[PDB]
């Protein structure tokens, strides 16, 4: 019944310094170290840092020195990761995992993950209306295809079997 | 103290899984709660404070000290009193030119004040094993963390370890011999800490130059709270001074050894603390009754690569009075003030480092000092010890047979006895020559009134009652009796009640071992013998218990039956 | 990537195929490996924490052994549920992932449905030719690329768009699209 | 529970067992396991006492006897524990050894 | 045909006297499968308790 | 000081009460007025 | 059985299943009432009484 819960997907312009939360449950949180791993769509998993709950000790990777900082809170059994001065190359999915009971470099428990995309696009953003960001809600009278990424960054799609609600417009 | 050196014994122990560290750990933690429970509780001190910065010329001096007046209770319930005190910046937080301040632990945990009389000074304490158990002490100067120790001895109780809580630097520890040791569970894995042991002590001088004063303001009937009074003299920072020539020289010893694991010519840099609470980040140590917190950035900024003033190094140290030792939840201690100026001088005998990690390899290596846990302070001294229980019932085949059922001397100067467990590395024949040596020590004190003889003085345990070690002794003396009477009960069914060596009529099956009598008794230790017969030792104990000695009883009396 | 992993593997169902994990000539203390089965775009699943030990929730068909500087994973009785992204890690270092391919599966003709530009589309002086490629397998403007995604009927569906000019769409009498599969 | 005499009783019953098993363990090494009176082969040195068998057993209490031998009681317990009963074990089985 | 611990309590005095090591094993320590003394060996069970 | 919990009385004779009390807080001098719910069996009337 | 003062204990051979519920969807409200001390009180009840 042990599971790690991460924060939600967030979008930010370069230099925005996002923080992510990792909720622990089902076990004694103050025992095992928490690790932050990031995976790009065309790259393998990458290890960022580990922070243990008792004393907050943390070891950060060479390339993330001065860029990332991790802490935690015992009362909420949650470890946080502050990633300052984010860059266009650093857009990927962020996972927080816990080492297995064998104490070797293996991960037995993970989290659902958070989506962090860095880009320069306006927040405001059948045939589709420019609905940036990507999430849309298509419905017929109150077969859907994936979206396409243009050079401007706006997402276009199509739905064939409308009045699709837009989160930036709040219709 | 009697220490026995064992010949030809190669017993290895694992430092990291060593069970002796956790027992002490839970021992100190239990010992602390037993000392703070009888002391007075500062539950009424969680009151909105109105603080004014202490008299100081601001040049930046950014004094952490505050001067706070609060409405405190008194001996009478209806009456109150407005008294003042002094608190450092780390003990108070802002609650939204005096403003409202709140004690840091009020929102999280209750607080209790340490009795003024008890002293936090570490004293040596030795841990011994109960009767029927033994402790093996490695005497290898170049001993690695985990692995075989070619020269092993045995001792009843370990040499006393001064329990010193130190976060970044080990204090007043045992010096290594010759080259400094770099003990680690896995030097390649960064998660495990890197424990170091020094061969030459590095002296450190710490002081609190502020001449504080103690003010006892009665806050309850029979209860008195101790607050800091007027500070006499100049406002100064707590600082620690370490000589740079010696620290530069010792640091050169640690960096030399580290290259053996990572290569001759590689970049070995030292860095600062990379994060954590105030405990891990600074050199948190206790002295004179207060608790310093020293930034060690001046000690750990250096870069070493390949080969090739006389002033001391000074450390800005903060001081805090409200602390939660060992990151415990729901508990907090307020250390009473220490009147007068205090000085500290200790020896630095070890460090706790950390691997930096990263994607790049063989380019640069940086070590960051850290104090993640207090258990690593005990592994730095219990590394050379291991707990073992001795088992005295070893069976072996011999051509000698039971005296027929129908059937019915050297006086001393035995030579070169080896002491207790001294024959563990000698041959089975030579080891079988000394059996009363162990049988003396299976029960009661192994040496010099080791345990049972000691528990005789009066009011030692009566006053102690169940506090601390009092319950440790009953479990150690009852388990001793239960293991001794277990072997005697095993004999009672097996015959041989008063005999150290008995032969009874039981055939030795050839499938248990194919080795002959000579090879077994010529060049084998009883330790190696117990390993091969371990698979069949339980069966032997079943055939020998009844078929060997109860068939006799049923036949022995039938023989005389009417 | 301090280590390296094979780019792609392929095999028939029920056949045993092996995966490798490279080691650098400067690797130190390479004594443990853990493998993971990561669903593409989801949380990884630990197949074996130690070189040979396996957790409880993992099937017996997954196995692993180390010979020298190379770690090997072998799958027996392959099924399609097993298809995912695999990664071998040594300490903090990971790998670039090992693509998996199961052979074989019958192909499908694309249900191409191209729609002309809408009335409101050409009114804004912006022409948009939309071509939908759905119900085609495997996942692969005369006269905007979207990667195919899985569907509930075990088929892939993609799309394609084109920013055109109404003056350019009214100058040419008609347009088409070519979707060649296999 | 542990209130008052409850801890007094455990310390009184455990110390009783520890003193009884101490003498039996002393016998176990000394031979005489089931015997209240045992004689084993050990020479009595004349320097421990110059009194004859009669005068010792004719008119002396065991209390007065323990006083004079108190200076040498520890040594007797060392010679009798191994030389008397462990030399036998090393010889007794050698005698039957193949 | 041994009867186990206290199995000969309903048999004759002669038949019951045939099995005496059965009880003598169980008078002290665990009667069966590490029943008591073998169990109290794990650490921090009673110390914490 | 209790007020019966929001309910339509058809008899519903709810045992539940909704009581606000002056409770202490982390600080000794400060107080707080907080509310709670208690069944009929836990509280008695004080005239 | 003749004396009424002693109770009559019964043991069933077939189990009788019982389903009990508290349909009120209460809520927990932790209001700190002391340093390190927290009291738990019932909050707003969601849904039908
Ligand atoms: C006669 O016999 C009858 C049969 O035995 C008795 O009936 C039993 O009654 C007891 C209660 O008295 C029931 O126990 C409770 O069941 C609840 C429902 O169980 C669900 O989950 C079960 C297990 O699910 C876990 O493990 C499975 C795999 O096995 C996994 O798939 C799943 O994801 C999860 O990890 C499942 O088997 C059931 O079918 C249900 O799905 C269960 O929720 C209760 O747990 C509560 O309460 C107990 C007791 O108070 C706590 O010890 C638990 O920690 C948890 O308490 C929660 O609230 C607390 C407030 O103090 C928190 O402090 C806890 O942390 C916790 O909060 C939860 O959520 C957090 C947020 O993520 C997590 O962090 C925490 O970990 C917690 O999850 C409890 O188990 C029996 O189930 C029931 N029997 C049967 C067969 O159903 C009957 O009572 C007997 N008669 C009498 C008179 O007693
Ligand atoms: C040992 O450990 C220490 C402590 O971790 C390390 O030092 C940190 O180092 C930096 C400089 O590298 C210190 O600088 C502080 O910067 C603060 C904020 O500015 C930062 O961000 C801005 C942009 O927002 C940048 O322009 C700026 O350059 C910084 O990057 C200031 O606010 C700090 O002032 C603080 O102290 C004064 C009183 O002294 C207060 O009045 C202010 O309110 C504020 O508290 C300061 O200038 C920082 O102090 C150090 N702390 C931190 C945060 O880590 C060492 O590098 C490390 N190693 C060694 C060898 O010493
Ligand atoms: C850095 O960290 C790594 C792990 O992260 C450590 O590696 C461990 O090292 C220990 C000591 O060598 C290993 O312990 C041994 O494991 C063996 C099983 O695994 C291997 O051997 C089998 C064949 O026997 C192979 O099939 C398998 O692939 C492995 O090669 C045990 O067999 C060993 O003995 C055990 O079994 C015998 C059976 O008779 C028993 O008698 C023994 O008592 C014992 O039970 C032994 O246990 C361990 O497996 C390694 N891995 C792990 C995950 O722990 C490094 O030691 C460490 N430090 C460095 C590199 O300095
Ligand atoms: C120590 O306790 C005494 C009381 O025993 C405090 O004196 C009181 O301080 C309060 C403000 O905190 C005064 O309240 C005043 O109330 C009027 C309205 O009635 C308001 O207009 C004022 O602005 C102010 O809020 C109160 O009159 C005063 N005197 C009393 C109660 O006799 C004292 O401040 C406490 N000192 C501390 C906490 O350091
Ligand atoms: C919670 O505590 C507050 C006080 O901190 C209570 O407010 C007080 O309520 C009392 C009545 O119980 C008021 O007393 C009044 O006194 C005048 C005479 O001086 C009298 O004529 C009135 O009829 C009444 O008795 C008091 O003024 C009032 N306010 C204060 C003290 O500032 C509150 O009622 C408490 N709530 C509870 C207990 O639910
Ligand atoms: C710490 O203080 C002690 C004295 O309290 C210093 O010891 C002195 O060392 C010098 C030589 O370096 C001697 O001449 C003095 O006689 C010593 N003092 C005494 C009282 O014997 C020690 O050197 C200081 N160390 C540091 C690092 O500051
Ligand atoms: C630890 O101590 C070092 C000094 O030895 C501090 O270095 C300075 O902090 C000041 C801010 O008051 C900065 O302006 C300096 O730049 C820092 N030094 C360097 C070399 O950059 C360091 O900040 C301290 N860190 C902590 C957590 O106390
Ligand atoms: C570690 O020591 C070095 C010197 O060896 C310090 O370097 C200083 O760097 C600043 C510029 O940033 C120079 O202006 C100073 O003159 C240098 N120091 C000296 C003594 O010349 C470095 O800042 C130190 N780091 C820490 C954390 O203490
Ligand atoms: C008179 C005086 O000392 N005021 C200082 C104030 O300037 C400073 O900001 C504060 C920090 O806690 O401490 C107080
Ligand atoms: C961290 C380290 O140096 N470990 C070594 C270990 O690998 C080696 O087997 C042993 C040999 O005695 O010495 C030690
Ligand atoms: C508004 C309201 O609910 N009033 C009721 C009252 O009629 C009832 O007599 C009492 C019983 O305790 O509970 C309350
Ligand atoms: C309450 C009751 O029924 N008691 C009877 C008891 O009178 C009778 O002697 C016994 C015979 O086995 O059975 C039972
Ligand atoms: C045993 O130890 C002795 C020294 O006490 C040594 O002389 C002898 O060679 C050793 N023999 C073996 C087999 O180790
Ligand atoms: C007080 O500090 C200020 C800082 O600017 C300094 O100029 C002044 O001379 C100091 N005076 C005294 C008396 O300390
Ligand atoms: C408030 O500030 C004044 C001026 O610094 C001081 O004299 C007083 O003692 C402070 N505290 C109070 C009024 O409780
Ligand atoms: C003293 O430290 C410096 C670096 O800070 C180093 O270069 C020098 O060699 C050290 N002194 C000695 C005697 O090694
Ligand atoms: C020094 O480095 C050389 C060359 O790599 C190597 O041969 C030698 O063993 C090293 N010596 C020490 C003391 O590390
Ligand atoms: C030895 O005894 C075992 C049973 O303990 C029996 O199975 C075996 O046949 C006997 N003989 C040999 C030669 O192993
Ligand atoms: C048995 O003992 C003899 C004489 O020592 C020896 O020569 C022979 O090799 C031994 N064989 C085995 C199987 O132990
Ligand atoms: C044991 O030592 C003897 C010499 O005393 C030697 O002949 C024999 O080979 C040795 N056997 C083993 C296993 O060491
Ligand atoms: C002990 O018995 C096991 C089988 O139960 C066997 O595999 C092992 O090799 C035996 N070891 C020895 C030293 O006899
Ligand atoms: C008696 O024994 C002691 C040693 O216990 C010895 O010194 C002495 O010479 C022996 N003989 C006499 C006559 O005392
Ligand atoms: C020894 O015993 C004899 C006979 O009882 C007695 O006459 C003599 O005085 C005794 N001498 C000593 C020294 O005890
Ligand atoms: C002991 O009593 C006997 C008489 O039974 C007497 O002859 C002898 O002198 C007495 N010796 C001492 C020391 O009392
Ligand atoms: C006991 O021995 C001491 C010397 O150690 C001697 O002075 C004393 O007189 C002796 N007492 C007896 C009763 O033998
Ligand atoms: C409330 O209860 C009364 C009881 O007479 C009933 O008549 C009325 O219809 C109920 N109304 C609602 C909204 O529950």
């Amino acid at each position: 019944e042990v599971r790690l819960v991460q924060s939600g997907a967030e979008v930010k312009k370069p230099g925005a310094s996002v923080r992510v939360s990792c909720a622990a449950s089902g076990y004694t949180f103050t025992d095992f170290d928490i690790h932050w791993l990031r995976q790009a769509p065309g790259r393998g998993l990458e290890w960022m840092g580990w922070v243990r709950p008792l004393g907050g000790g943390v070891s950060y990777a060479r390339q993330f020195q001065g860029r990332v900082t991790m802490t935690r809170d015992f009362y909420i059994d949650t470890a946080f990761m502050d990633f300052r001065n984010l860059k266009m190359d650093d857009t990927a999915l962020y996972f927080c995992a816990r080492m297995g009971a064998a104490r070797e470099w293996d991960f037995q428990y993970w989290g659902q993950g958070t989506r962090v995309l860095v880009s320069s696009a306006s927040t405001k953003g059948c045939l589709v209306k420019d609905y940036f960001p990507e999430p849309v809600t298509v419905s017929w009278n109150s077969h859907t295809f994936p979206a396409v990424l243009q050079s401007s960054g706006l997402y276009s799609l199509s739905s064939v079997v409308c009045n699709v609600n837009h989160k930036p417009s709040n219709t | 103290p009697q220490e026995i050196h064992l010949e030809n014994v190669t017993e290895e122990f694992n430092m990291w899984k060593n069970n002796m560290v956790e027992q002490m750990h839970t021992d100190i933690i239990s010992l602390w709660d037993q000392s703070l429970k009888p002391c007075v509780k500062l539950t009424p001190l969680c009151v909105t404070l109105q603080c004014t910065n202490v008299t100081n010329n601001i040049t930046d001096m950014r004094g952490e000290l505050k001067n706070c007046s609060f409405n405190m209770t008194t001996e009478l319930r209806d009456k109150k009193q407005k008294v003042y005190s002094l608190f450092y910046r780390l003990d108070v937080v802002q609650i939204n030119s005096n403003k409202e301040y709140r004690l840091i632990n009020c929102n999280t945990s209750a607080i209790t004040q340490a009795c003024p009389k008890v002293s936090f000074e570490p004293i040596p304490i030795h841990y011994c094993a109960p009767a029927g158990f033994a402790i093996l002490k490695c005497k290898d100067k170049k001993f690695n963390g985990t692995g075989p120790c070619p020269s092993v001895s045995t001792v009843q109780c370990t040499h006393g370890i001064k329990p010193v809580v130190s976060t970044q630097l080990l204090l007043n520890g045992s010096l290594a011999e010759e080259e400094v040791m770099i003990r680690s569970e896995n030097i390649t894995n960064n998660a495990k800490n890197i424990l170091v042991q020094f061969n030459t002590p590095v002296q450190i001088n710490c002081t609190r130059p502020n001449n504080n004063t103690r003010k006892s303001i009665r806050i309850g009937p029979g209860q008195a709270f101790y607050a800091t009074g007027d500070i006499i003299g100049d406002i100064r920072q707590a600082h620690c001074n370490v000589s740079k020539a010696t620290w530069n020289e010792t640091l050169g010893k640690v960096v030399k050894q580290l290259r053996k694991h990572f290569g001759n010519n590689t970049i070995i840099r030292f860095a600062n603390s990379s994060g954590g609470d105030l405990e891990v980040t600074t050199h948190s140590f206790n002295c004179g009754g207060e608790f310093f917190y020293c930034n060690t950035s001046g000690l750990f900024n250096s870069t070493w690569i390949s080969n090739t003033s006389n002033d001391s190094i000074t450390l800005p140290c903060r001081i805090k009075q409200i602390i939660n030792m060992w990151q415990r939840i729901g508990q907090a201690m307020y250390a009473p003030p220490i009147q007068g100026v205090i000085r500290c001088v200790s020896n630095i005998t070890g460090l706790i480092l950390t691997r930096d990690g990263g994607s790049t390899n063989s380019t640069t290596e940086t070590f960051r000092p850290g104090g993640g846990d207090m258990r690593d302070n005990w592994r730095s001294e219990l590394y050379k010890y291991k707990v073992v229980k001795i088992e005295p019932l070893g069976v072996a085949p011999t051509r000698a047979k039971r005296r027929v059922v129908g059937g019915g001397s050297a006086v001393g100067i035995g030579a070169v006895f080896l002491g207790f467990l001294g024959a563990a590395g000698s041959t089975m024949g030579a080891a079988s020559m000394t059996l009363t040596v162990q049988a003396r020590n299976l029960l009661s004190g192994i040496v010099q009134q080791q345990s049972n003889l000691l528990r005789a003085p009066e009011a030692q345990q009566h006053l102690l009652k169940l506090t601390v070690w009092g319950i440790k002794q009953l479990q150690a003396r009852v388990l001793a009796v239960e293991r001794y009477l277990r072997d005697q009960q095993l004999l009672g069914i097996w015959g041989c009640s008063g005999k150290l060596i008995c032969t009874t009529n039981v055939p030795w099956n050839s499938s248990w071992s194919n080795r002959n009598l000579s090879e077994i008794w010529d060049n084998m230790t009883w330790l190696q013998w117990d390993k091969e017969i371990s698979n069949y030792t339980q069966i032997i104990y079943g055939l020998l218990e009844e078929s060997q000695n109860q068939q006799e009883k049923n036949e022995q009396d039938l023989l005389a039956l009417d | 990537s301090a280590l390296t992993q094979p780019a792609s593997v392929s095999g028939s169902p029920g056949q045993s195929i092996t995966i490798s994990c490279t080691a650098s000539s400067d690797f130190r203390g390479f004594s443990s490996v853990s493998w993971y089965q990561q669903v593409p775009g989801r949380a990884p699943k630990l197949l074996i924490f130690s070189v040979n030990r396996r957790p409880s929730g993992i099937s017996h068909r997954f196995s692993g052994s180390k010979s020298g500087n190379t770690a090997s994973l072998t799958i027996s009785g392959l099924q399609i549920e097993d298809e995912a992204d695999y990664h071998c890690n040594a300490y903090e270092f990971f790998g670039g992932g090992t693509k998996v391919f199961v052979l074989g599966q019958p192909k499908a003709a694309p249900s191409v449905t191209l729609f002309p530009p809408s009335s409101e589309e050409l009114q804004a002086n912006k022409a948009t030719l939309v071509c939908l490629i759905s119900d085609f397998y495997p996942g692969a403007w005369k006269a905007e690329t979207t990667t195919p995604s899985k569907q509930s009927n075990n088929k892939y569906a993609a799309s394609s768009y084109l920013s055109l000019t109404p003056e350019q769409w009214k100058s040419h009498k008609s347009y088409s699209c070519q979707v060649t599969h296999e």
